[PDB]
């Protein structure tokens, strides 16, 4: 009963012609349906932690055991379709495609994996009804407000039944009154199909809403500090 | 570190990417002008070889220009060989011309009379097939027919023909009768050309035309490509300039019109390559908009910042025209020297080449001109814009 | 054009 | 029915910037400068081959069988042997006369031949280019003559004028007595393409026997063949039935050099336009590598959404083809309005410079034709797209190796 | 007696159907050696004000007289000599030339002024010696860290004895411990050579080290509005 097993994933980064160990001896266990939170300073390495568990960076020391399959043994094309229906990525820098509309942006994982054309406009427009942006589906995100376009990327990866969503500051560029609207929606997916997600922010206010409370400061922790 | 303040900030803008493909993208403007010159000098070199061999078989066997008088014939005692010192003339020889018509026992033919002096050197003397030049004696009226002329007339050696002059005819009051005498042949010369079918060698002293004098003087030129350029110089009085443009004025003029059509079609390679400079430097300014405002804040006039982007559009034209002319002259000279590399053509005529040194200099200055005028518009957009109102 | 030879065959 | 490899990248090309609106204009002009001139370039090459079969090949005989300086007293039985050859359509005798014309104090080279006017319309298209109203007045016994268009400019005579030509005497002994001049009246002139205007004349066969003071004897035998690409084998076997050996010739040694010069342009102009489109496809490379580094944030989004290597590589392949297809199809629209209307175009330039080109003295014709073929339009379309696909394949491989974790995703 | 006498700088750039003013009735006074500071909200006109004292734009209402010389009467070529050794510009968006190294980047104002080569190899490296980047002179700024390459542009304009060092957020994207160490180096140029500078920022806590702490709220400054 384990989703992701992380042990001794020391990531080295070239900082001034020297592979410095920004992370070392990290141990993080992900459970099925567990509510966890990751807090830390801006520079400890909590932003690049999602790239090691996702598959964007190379595990030069150790291996991430996701569902009993190590990603180090997989090839480059073998890690492509794994990150489509099993993992998700939510950022805070508003990484949305400005060429497409709001309806075709959330249907982008449904088009890569060669799904059915009848399933395209059947699992993408219903996600905008849960957030409350179905009336602005045929609009451009460049002419919207600050907090309206940020809610599009929250339900972007939640279209093909994910298992582990790697969030990174979801309450970044929207108001506090709309910040709890995406948090009450995330509590329903554990009662619908039983998925888990970890939230990586900096402040201590929204991190206490999860069940498991643990910090992450330079990869050094024993119980709590 | 350079003492010039303008060329120092451009030596690192061409090799900023140390990649196997990133360096090839920035050097795409050099290959477009290099391949455009070497596809222009090499193709025009074999077109000049066609014009070189055409003059050695047609213009090298006929008199180019004759200095005749405007009142008919020319007295040699009034105009000697010492007062004919003109530009481009290296040898003066007496000669006569005129339209004549043949009359044999089988058929007639066409030709022009070509009276030469046997006491002087003539270029047709190696082409004489067992015929001596001393047989052309005055009073004997000996005619040396050509190879293709005597082949269709059926006149062998030791025969008798009749030459009539319809142009220089005596205007008798009783009617119109042309002057004609009896002429015998002595041999047949061959030169493997087209002028042998209408040119024969007769004596210079003849009474078939008017008046014992000559009509003009034969002159040789070093370059017969510029006869119209020296046609407006100072000529002595009592003379009329008569060149080869009256008969062959449409044959050698047809070769010059073909060079203006092939050379302009091959000039479209550097015309599109000049359009590549506008797109390679037009996109370079918009991705380096932050570096323009830095030089304006550190202190730089907008007149000198226009010259900065002018070097990037002129460095590909300078080194592209020299390398294109070096590879263009090497391909034309080594075309059929070692092995045929362009293909085995089914001609078998030993295709020559002619590389003119003056033609390389005028071609390379064209590629350095259209590459510079197309650079002024991307250079003006980087200077006419505001330094602070654009992005920061 | 301009490339002529005028070679016959009997 | 859009597929996954092309995607929906039509909206990616609608970018907004500074002077980028002018870069898209020159990118479709320089790539269409070598395509629109190649369609009209090969249109005039097909027009030169079309006019050769109607004004050059249809006016001269293919095979010529002459006599080696001997009068043919048994030429009647030789016409039956050449007619039954499997590959010879018709046959007609002809007499060559090497005479000149002397009328008006001038000198012109004319080549008059004696052909039968009743049998001249069965082997060549000779009386179909006469400026007169008819040609059926060429009977026997009234001394007819018909000249070309290039003879009347020097003699300054029209239809109904008596001219005097030079006719040689067929004396049995090699001697000269007097020149023969017979007064002949012309009954109209004929026009041809660019060569046989000042050196072409015809007399009837019955009016040619009285000039040589003979009976029924000809000199050469003309013929007409179906296939014209092989004119060296049909003449050799056709002359082995009359006598031992005669002088054989064809139209290859005197008029067959025009096919070598026409096909040489197609092996040069098509080879020169490879380098024209080859430097025009560098405009696609300069706008594809530039479109990677500024839009590198959107490439890292699709890698996090679970895209394979073949999907992120095929985006920039079809993106570079959109700038090439708009420029290649822009040369087809110009290529059909210049080729189909070339005769008001070439005549418009010649009346403003002062001097006209393509004179009818030593060239093929005086005008410039254009026969547009639809097979050459498909050949130039795939050639411009094959060079654009080779130019956009190498920046597509560089964009597939972008690290998504290096940029701030 | 005075360095720059600003008097009624009303400027209207592009915005609206009719052009509206972002600065109006600005009466500023710069003295030789005095310390000033400008604070305000990001977008009020605190960043667009600095383009008018240096001479990059046309003010079209009023006159800017710097050291007794109005910039409206001088041409564009005459302002290039003025913006070389009398004023300096420091930004926060990291506008450095990536083609050059760190040593040749600070010697760029020393080359346009047509100086001798003896001043190129002496006055350039002494500025990275003071800021502490002498060992990283022959290096590329593209491979540096976040706070290392930001200190290159601070000592870039201080190579030819400036008089009015115009600074636009010097504490942009570097460490806070490194943020005041260059301010102590800025605080020593008054007693060796003697120069004036103003620090434009959006916080009052980092502007308390100056003498005349002023503000800029929509172009209306009287004392502390
Ligand atoms: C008689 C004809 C052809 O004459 C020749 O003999 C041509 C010369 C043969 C060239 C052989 C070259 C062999 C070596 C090649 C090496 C290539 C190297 C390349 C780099 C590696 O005379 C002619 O030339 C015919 C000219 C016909 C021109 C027709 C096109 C004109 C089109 C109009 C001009 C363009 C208008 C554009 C308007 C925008
Ligand atoms: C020798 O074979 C005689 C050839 C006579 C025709 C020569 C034509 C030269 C010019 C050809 C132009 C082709 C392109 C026309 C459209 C631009």
């Amino acid at each position: 009963k384990i989703l992701l097993q992380c042990d001794n994933l020391c990531k080295r980064y070239q900082e001034g012609s020297v592979q410095t160990d920004v992370l070392h001896n990290v141990s993080f266990s992900v459970g099925e349906g567990e509510m966890m939170a990751i807090v830390g300073s801006s520079g400890s390495g909590k932003s690049t932690l999602l790239h090691l568990l996702g598959g964007l960076d190379t595990p030069t020391s150790g291996d991430v055991i996701f569902n009993g399959q190590p990603m180090s043994k997989l090839s480059s094309a073998a890690k492509a379709e794994l990150r489509n229906q099993k993992l998700g990525f939510i950022y805070q820098f508003h990484h949305l495609l400005p060429d497409f509309t709001a309806l075709e942006n959330v249907a982008m994982p449904l088009l890569i994996g060669k799904k059915k054309p009848a399933e395209i406009n059947s699992r993408a427009l219903e996600m905008l009804k849960a957030v409350g942006l179905d009336h602005r589906a045929n609009h451009r995100p460049s002419e919207l407000s600050g907090g309206e376009r940020q809610r599009v990327a929250i339900a972007r990866a939640l279209v093909n039944n994910p298992r582990l969503v790697l969030a990174d500051e979801p309450t970044g560029n929207l108001d506090a009154r709309n910040a709890d609207s995406i948090f009450q929606l995330l509590g329903e997916l554990n009662r619908l199909q039983g998925t888990a997600f970890l939230v990586v922010t900096h402040d201590l206010q929204l991190a206490k809403r999860m069940s498991r409370q643990l910090e992450m400061r330079d990869g050094r922790l024993t119980a709590e500090l | 570190y350079q003492p010039v303040a303008l060329f120092i900030g451009l030596r690192y803008m061409r090799g900023r990417a140390a990649d196997r493909f990133g360096r090839f993208v920035s050097w795409l403007s050099t290959i477009g002008i290099t391949l455009g010159v070497m596809a222009l000098v090499t193709v025009l070199s074999v077109m000049n070889g066609f014009e070189r061999e055409l003059q050695n078989n047609i213009l090298g066997l006929m008199p180019q220009a004759i200095l005749s008088s405007e009142h008919g014939s020319l007295n040699p005692q009034q105009l000697p060989e010492t007062a004919v010192k003109l530009d481009g003339v290296n040898r003066v020889a007496p000669i006569t011309t005129g339209d004549v018509v043949l009359q044999s026992a089988r058929s007639v033919a066409v030709g022009v009379m070509l009276g030469i002096d046997p006491a002087q050197k003539d270029p047709l003397t190696p082409y004489l097939v067992n015929v001596k030049q001393t047989d052309l004696e005055p009073g004997k009226y000996n005619v040396i027919l050509g190879e293709q002329l005597a082949s269709q007339l059926g006149v062998n050696r030791g025969d008798q023909i009749r030459v009539m002059v319809p142009s220089a005819s005596q205007f008798t009051p009783m009617g119109r009768i042309p002057s004609q005498r009896l002429f015998n042949v002595i041999g047949t010369f061959a030169a493997n050309s087209e002028v042998d079918g209408y040119e024969m060698l007769v004596n210079i002293e003849d009474a078939s035309r008017l008046m014992g004098n000559i009509t003009g003087w034969r002159l040789w030129l070093d370059e017969p490509l510029k006869v119209d350029s020296l046609s407006q110089q100072k000529l002595p009085e009592g003379s009329k300039w008569q060149d080869w443009r009256d008969r062959k004025g449409e044959l050698f003029q047809a070769v010059r019109m073909e060079k203006n059509m092939m050379g302009l079609l091959l000039s479209l390679i550097v015309a599109v390559a000049a359009f590549n400079i506008i797109t390679s430097l037009g996109l370079m300014v918009m991705e380096k908009q932050g570096e323009v405002a830095i030089l304006q804040t550190q202190g730089l006039t907008p007149r000198q910042i226009m010259m900065v982007f002018m070097v990037q559009g002129a460095s590909a034209g300078i080194i592209g025209a020299i390398l294109g002319a070096a590879l263009g002259a090497l391909l034309a000279s080594q075309l059929n020297n070692l092995m045929p590399i362009i293909g085995v053509l089914l001609d078998g005529a030993a295709l020559p080449v002619a590389i003119e040194p003056l033609q390389v200099i005028v071609i390379a200055l064209v590629a350095m001109a259209i590459a510079l005028l197309s650079t002024l518009y991307p250079s003006w957009r980087a200077a006419a814009t505001q330094p602070a109102e654009a992005l920061r | 054009c301009s490339s002529n030879a005028k070679i016959d065959q009997l | 029915p859009l597929s996954l490899l092309i995607g929906l990248r039509f909206s990616r090309g609608r970018r907004r910037g500074g002077m980028v609106s002018l870069i898209s204009v020159i990118s479709t002009i320089g790539i269409a400068l070598g395509v629109a001139v190649l369609i009209v370039g090969l249109s005039a090459m097909n027009g030169f081959e079309r006019e050769l079969n109607n004004r050059i090949l249809a006016v001269v005989p293919h095979g010529e069988i002459e006599a080696v300086d001997q009068p043919w007293t048994n030429w009647q039985e030789a016409l039956d042997h050449v007619q039954k050859v499997p590959g010879i359509a018709a046959a007609a005798p002809y007499i060559n006369f090497t005479g000149l014309v002397e009328s008006g104090a001038n000198l012109r080279a004319i080549q008059v031949k004696g052909v039968n006017p009743q049998q001249e319309q069965r082997l060549s298209a000779l009386p179909s280019f006469v400026q007169g109203d008819a040609w059926r007045n060429f009977k026997a016994g009234e001394q007819q003559i018909i000249i070309g268009k290039g003879v009347a400019d020097a003699l300054k005579v029209k239809q109904g004028d008596w001219v005097s030509i030079m006719i040689p005497n067929s004396n049995p002994e090699h001697k000269l007595m007097q020149p023969k001049r017979v007064r002949l009246h012309v009954a109209g002139i004929l026009q041809l393409s660019g060569q046989l205007d000042h050196s072409f004349a015809m007399i009837p066969l019955a009016d040619a026997q009285q000039y040589l003071d003979m009976g029924s004897s000809v000199s050469g035998i003309a013929l007409k063949m179906t296939d014209v690409f092989n004119a060296n084998k049909l003449v050799r076997d056709a002359g082995e039935v009359t006598n031992s050996y005669v002088y054989i010739k064809s139209w290859i040694g005197t008029y067959g050099y025009m096919y070598r010069d026409i096909q040489m342009i197609r092996a040069i102009m098509y080879l020169a336009m490879v380098l024209v489109i080859g430097v025009a496809c560098f405009n696609i490379v300069s706008t594809l590598v530039m479109a990677v580094k500024d839009k590198s944030g959107d490439i890292a989004v699709l890698r996090t959404l679970g895209a394979k290597d073949g999907l992120i590589r095929a985006i920039f392949v079809w993106y570079g083809l959109l700038a090439g297809l708009f420029g290649s199809l822009c040369g087809v629209i110009i290529g059909v309005v210049v080729s189909l209307q070339l005769t008001p175009i070439i005549e418009w330039i010649e009346k403003l410079i002062g001097h006209q080109f393509l004179s009818s003295d030593i060239y093929f014709i005086d005008f410039l034709p254009s026969e547009l073929h639809w097979l050459d339009v498909f050949y130039v379309l795939v050639t411009a797209l094959l060079l654009s696909l080779l130019a956009s394949w190498y920046p597509a491989r560089r964009a597939s190796n972008i690290d998504p974790a290096r940029v701030l995703s």
